[PDB]
């Protein structure tokens, strides 16, 4: 995407 | 014609007495002008939205909202990445910025995210973000 991992709140 | 930088600095100026719709709308217009505009717009929006100055952040959320309402794949896709979503999650999360962010700004972010889950179901990571926020108890 090149995306990063989702941060958990 | 000005840079995205100059336009966002107008559209989100803490000194603005009311929403500056000329500068907001012109920002949305300009971000699609060149190939790398949208990723820049989203970088710039993310910083403004994390302002400790509530009116700076609130105006920047109104920019975000406004540009999202209009047609544009590249910008829809940039906002629909965790690279940008994560900047929003940090504002509403008590383990990042959430503890010193006003509930006004936090609720606005939550309202917008919901609205995109419905209005833009193809941006699946926005729905993934919003379901995480429900599971962790932020929504509500």
């Amino acid at each position: 995407s090149d995306d990063v991992p989702m941060v958990i709140a | 014609p000005e840079t995205l930088e100059a336009r966002i600095n107008r559209a989100t100026n803490p000194l603005n007495k009311e929403l500056d719709w000329a500068s907001i709308n012109g920002f949305c217009e300009q971000l699609n002008e060149d190939f790398e505009g949208p990723p820049l717009a989203t970088r710039l929006l993310a910083h403004k939205i994390q302002s400790p100055q509530e009116w700076e952040a609130i105006q920047a959320l109104t920019v975000l909202e406004t540009c999202m309402k209009s047609c544009g794949k590249r910008f829809h896709d940039e906002v629909g990445k965790f690279r940008f979503l994560n900047e929003l999650i940090k504002v509403v999360s008590p383990k990042y910025l959430g503890s010193r962010t006003s509930e006004k700004v936090k609720n606005k972010i939550l309202e917008l995210l919901y609205s995109w889950t419905v209005g833009l179901p193809e941006e699946v990571k926005i729905a993934e973000a919003y379901q995480m926020l429900k599971k962790q108890g932020i929504v509500k």
